[PDB]
RNA sequence: AAUAGAUCCGUAACUUCGGGAAAAGGAUUGGCUCUGAGGACAUUAAUGUUAACUCAGAACUGAAACGGACAAGGGGA
RNA sequence: CCGCCCGUCGCUCCUACCGAUUGAAAGAUAUGAUGAAUUGUUUGGACAAGAAAAAUUUUUUCUGGAAAAACCGUAAAUCCUAUCUUUUAAAGGAAGGAGAAGUCGUAACAAGGUUUCCGUAGGUGAACCUGCGGAAGGAUCAU
RNA sequence: AACCUGGUUGAUCUUGCCAGUAGUCAUAUGCUUGUCUCAAAGAUUAAGCCAUGCAAGUGAAAGUAUAUAUAUAUAUAUGUAGAAACUGCGAACGGCUCAUUAAAACAGUUAUAGUCUACUUGACAUUUAUAAGGAUAACUACGGAAAAGCUGUAGCUAAUACUUGCAUUAUCCUUUUGGAUAAGUAUUUGUUAGAAGGAAUUAUAACAAAGAAGUAACACGUAAAGUGUGUAUCAAUCGAGUUUCUGACCUAUCAGCUUUUGAUGUUAGGGUAUUGGCCUAACAUGGCUAUGACGGGUAACGGGGAAUUAGAGUUCGAUUCCGGAGAGGGAGCCUGAGAAAUAGCUACCACAUCUAAGGAAGGCAGCAGGCGCGUAAAUUACCCAAUUCUAAAGAAGAGAGGUAGUGACAAGAAAUAACAAUGCAAGGUUUGUAUUGGAAUGGUGGGAAUUUAAAACCUUCCCAGAGUAACAAUUGGAGGGCAAGUCUGGUGCCAGCAGCCGCGGUAAUUCCAGCUCCAAUAGCGUAUAUUAAAAUUGUUGCAGUUAAAACGCUCGUAGUUGAAUUUCAAAGAAUCAUUCUUUUUAAAAUCCGAUUUUGUUACUUUGAGUAAAUUAGAGUGUUCAAAGCAAACAGUUAAAGCAUUGUGUUUGAAUACUAUAGCAUGGAAUAACAAAAUUGAACAAGCU
């Protein structure tokens, strides 16, 4: 037969996972779920390969046995669960929050987080359904259907999430002022101010994109993260802060030490 | 079943591999015939069930420009577009013009709009003499091998005209 | 199935294999420097191509280019840690010009020589 | 003795390019019930009256039989 | 120039060609004939269960239904015919190449002793000869 | 490293090829081989045939246990487990091979507004109840058959197997509150209205008809109420099927193909998950082609890639990854979300096993292994410890995979000595050089630490353990090309050598040997193929009077190529003498003297989207290197950092490339095209 395929060669597993050459044959295939398996990691990568805390997929089974690890303040235990672009995951054992992001360079990063910010999600819109009974659901980056959202929010926009009862807090738009985060691009990471959108009738829409350092990169429209406005992100964001810097000069403050 | 095995837009023949998939299929068709009321269950992909009716006697058919549906039986079946030999054999399809009784439109419009919504419609003579016989036309609209239910509309206008004039300048 | 690590040669053959000048050259370096065989002096004229090779690649782009003010200092410093360019040199027509004894120079047993300890190259071998 | 009518298909070497050729060699053929196509004539684009047998197709039917008798090439190297 | 050199004819070996033999073999297609297995539909009808009654038994009916059969369809496989492809036998015929001091002549290179060569046609043991029209790559850059 | 050399001659200069030369992740083979690391390996021919064994199973809270065993307060309640079996899930993944296949498959690029989608994730439902029905496995008893993963009859019992079946919500109004009104999820039909998309016959809503399947008659227990299993629909996800544009080797001694037998299209239907001649009926006569259709060949799976490269190129790609196809050859089919599945079934063909002769059973192009074929390719080993998959998901399996064995396929590092004194040679008491004679160290053997699933290997330590360091290096040459002998014997146009030129008939620098020398070196020859050499296939970049090569000549279509012409300059700051940066200067619409767009394409510039492995390349002392993707830092035993007493800290795994085609994008030059008169406009006013 030709059914779906169930495993993943590790040259052929995302580069974004970082898993060396010999170190076997087979790479986690990740559990269908919130997040495509392209632009996620399992967590059983994310604490064994990142975290370190497991050396072996035994030891990330042994870990997941106990309700500990949750993802988005709910248990999981399915060894290759995809986490996914933005979420938290909390470990009860040694109380640390992490929420998953992008580095500089394309990668999935756990990125400490306090009690207090690890119940504010934020979940890309990405379809509105109006179905019977003219009631409207978001569907969100994460998988997830938001019923009952508030009639201003558009296709692009997000919406800030509590993980506790699952409501929307407030939500945010899309204009040339709003930060935003680039998820899949060669400029995957970069966290800039939207400078101009460019809608072509019929094919991607492209934006660019301001950084802080005024220097400007173009992406699709659909490979981007509202964050926040131009005040300030809503969610804390890791040591580069989404900085690239050209290669030429990352290699003079690598050298001064 | 489907896609291969024919002659390159050119006339050219293709060289055939990848013997037969299942997802191409292709199941024999069904002559549905009209009597007691009798169908078959197909297992479609993904187990999605579809209604192969094999005979019919009735059916829902709708008085459009009432816009009201009501069930009736089919008397017989007078014309279709396809082979002719669909009407001589009385197999119902698609696109089969029938002959269904009248009576429950009768009287339903003598119940509702009494005498023999957007109501106050005149009718039409044509449709009217139809009915004053008992037995109208009537169209298709269902897939009865697909859906299981033979099931139209009554034809009424320049397409009853058509009809009329192509079953019988005329024989 | 197959591994996944690479292997590459680290040598490559002369061709016009008796020119009597150029064996008169190779033999002349593998007694002064005291290494076993001309192999060797293969491999370390293979390693001098491949920095030469880059160098005029790199000479070949107009200067401030990105890819020359990224690769030349990184290439310039790899030949300053491993010593085959000095403080007065800068720029790179210098590693253009380096020699073959320039880079055998460096080899542990021409070292331990220069310093002492052995007082012979092949003692020091 | 073997077919041999008709319809459909297919037809080689050779050739004086005209033929060879009905080459060779295949299939079908009844009855019945139908379907389709092929004309002529008058009224103020449209509606009626009316005629030949000629093809094509489909169901059904029979002890698989149907150029049913009659009539009627054996081919090839 | 006692240079070089051509061809026929003899002998040996090798390669390839034509070849009667309705030559042979293996494949591949196409048509036709027969046609396993089987989807679907229909015809079925072992029974297995229900509904009725008498105070162990009977009729009718409802579905559900196994063998079996038929008809469209999917169609393996076999056979006939035709064509094509590849390989291959063969009396005889006719080439090419190689070999050896073989036989006959002297065609070409000198004006090679008839200048050479081309196209064409005929003839002859062979190289070749001859006719017609060309070229100089001629033996003439020239009253 | 952008390279040439020997060979036509009496001698010369050419053309021209032969030969030499080097590489090959390129195969075989010959000789030889002391270490370690690394690791290709029955592709080539026979997708030929296979003995044997294994390769897919699965129960740790959670379907069904009086097979059975056990333990606590006392036949009672709890339990703990549990063979078999029913049930559920998986077995459609993986692994192998490259036969078929030439616009097919594949690749980049689209579409699915033409579809299906299990597990998993998020939402979340509609027309006897203190809990409903039979019927079956396991088991028991009687059996049959030479034999099989064969099974008959009788008797019972379960289930999350199979099957029935039990409130409520919303809306209108006086206006927290009172009455009033209504009740089907998908899917199909008819009539209508109509947050998003690029465009809707969209979402959705109303009316009139049908209408599936469901909404728990199911099982275990988390906060000092949860979970499992199952269920309708939508969405997500893992995918899949079709689909747009563009891209392929040789052949014209294949020029016309396709079209009754669907060929191209229309209409209607059937069928499908969906679109579609996919099929059917009617109709029309279309569709492709010298820009190579249709055929034929391929010793052709495609691509990522590989070899060779100065730049172009040429050749290869069975083979780590992706996609496709197949399971001896065909065809058909069941279950299932997913198969036209093959360690699933059915039949035919070819093979082939057992048989008591009646009948059964099979598919190694899975892992080993065998035969055969060959020039050509390993162990019938160990293990699930790592990677990962399946399950009732810790605990079981897995010839996937890993480990070792064979292994001069390739690749990397690297022994076979080093040193002191005379004698000798050279030189103004300096280098080389047979004697001695002490150090050093591996190879090797043994024990150990360690490693490892176990073991082995590496590494490390401890004992022995080198003088002819017998612990003894080979392969191929010595006329030229081409480094190295007119040295010594034998042979004597023989034997033989010789890639080519040539040597061999008594002086053989070429044969057969010895000595010596040369080359490369644990490697070196040979054969075949391929690349460079080859500017001897030439786009860059050949040649054509006489070396091969201008058609006998002209016309001529396709193709290729095509005169000039339409918007030019001035002024201002900064390096060094110059260079470089900036503003405007016709006309039409935009803003009340100023606010701003003004053909199409090629082409070119920037981006976007680019799987990894490989490649280039950044960083990083694997003891170096091949490598790998790691790692680095203080700590004879604690300072510092931060936390309001403890917590290690700092990191890296970049960038580039990813066609020529497609998307977006600045553009003045160069090219085309468009518009442009036996005429074609624009404006104003009046008129419709």
């Amino acid at each position: 037969g030709k059914g779906i395929k169930k495993h993943l060669k590790r040259v052929n597993a995302p580069s974004h996972w970082m898993l060396n050459k010999m170190g076997g044959q087979y790479a986690p295939k990740t559990s269908s779920g919130p997040h495509k398996l392209l632009e996620s990691i399992p967590l059983v990568i994310l604490l064994r390969n990142r975290l370190k805390y497991a050396l072996t997929f035994d030891e990330v089974k042994m870990i997941l046995i106990q309700k500990i690890v949750k993802v988005d303040n709910k248990v999981r235990t399915d060894c290759t669960f995809p986490v996914g672009l933005m979420d938290v995951i909390h470990i009860t054992k040694s109380n640390e929050y992490f929420r998953l992001l992008y580095d500089i360079k394309g990668r999935f990063v756990p990125h400490r987080i306090t009690n207090e910010e690890s119940k504010y999600k934020l979940c890309k819109v990405k379809k509105i359904l109006l179905r019977k009974g003219r009631l409207s659901i978001a569907v969100t980056h994460d998988g997830r259907s938001i019923p009952y959202i508030h009639p201003d929010v558009k296709v692009n926009d997000t919406v800030r999430l509590d993980l506790e009862t699952g409501k929307v807090l407030e939500h945010l738009k899309f204009q040339v002022g709003s930060l935003v985060m680039v998820t899949a691009g060669h400029s995957v990471g970069r966290v800039g101010v939207i400078s101009s959108i460019d809608k072509n009738m019929g094919t991607y829409d492209i934006i660019h994109v301001k950084d802080s350092r005024n220097k400007v990169f173009a992406t699709r429209l659909s490979n981007v993260f509202v964050i926040g406005d131009n005040t300030k992100p809503y969610i804390s964001l890791p040591r580069e802060k989404g900085i690239k810097l050209d290669i030429i000069e990352e290699r003079r403050n690598r050298l001064k030490a | 079943r489907d896609g291969r095995h024919k002659l390159r837009l050119t006339g050219g023949k293709k060289k055939i591999h990848k013997k037969k998939r299942k997802y191409e299929l292709g199941r024999p068709p069904s002559n549905t015939k009209l009597g007691s009321r009798q169908v078959h269950v197909v297992r479609g992909r993904g187990r999605n069930y579809k209604y192969r009716a094999i005979k019919l006697d009735s059916g829902s058919f709708s008085w459009p420009t009432f816009g009201i549906s009501k069930n009736t039986r089919i008397i017989d079946v007078v014309y279709n577009a396809s082979n002719n030999e669909l009407v001589r054999t009385k197999t119902l399809v698609k696109n089969c013009i029938v002959v269904i009784d009248s009576h429950p439109f009768t009287t339903w419009y003598e119940n509702t709009f009494g005498t023999t919504i957007g109501k106050s419609k005149n009718i039409d003579p044509l449709l009217l003499e139809q009915f004053k016989q008992g037995r109208v036309l009537a169209c298709i609209s269902s897939r009865p091998g697909q859906c299981g239910k033979a099931d139209g509309y009554i034809i009424e206008g320049d397409e009853l005209l058509f009809y009329k004039r192509k079953m019988d300048k005329r024989n | 199935p197959k591994s996944y690590r690479n292997y590459s040669k680290t040598a490559r053959n002369p061709k016009r294999p008796f020119e009597k000048e150029r064996l008169d050259q190779e033999l002349k370096l593998i007694g002064e420097y005291g290494l076993k065989n001309k192999r060797e002096i293969w491999r370390v004229q293979y390693l001098l191509a491949k920095i030469r090779s880059a160098a005029r690649y790199l000479l070949t782009l107009d200067e401030k280019s990105s890819k020359r003010i990224f690769q030349g200092e990184a290439l310039l410093r790899r030949m300053v840690r491993q010593g085959l360019l000095g403080e007065n040199e800068e720029k790179l027509d210098y590693v253009l010009g380096l020699t073959l004894p320039k880079l055998l120079e460096r080899r542990l047993q021409t070292k331990v020589f220069k310093l002492g300890l052995a007082k012979s190259v092949h003692h020091a071998r």
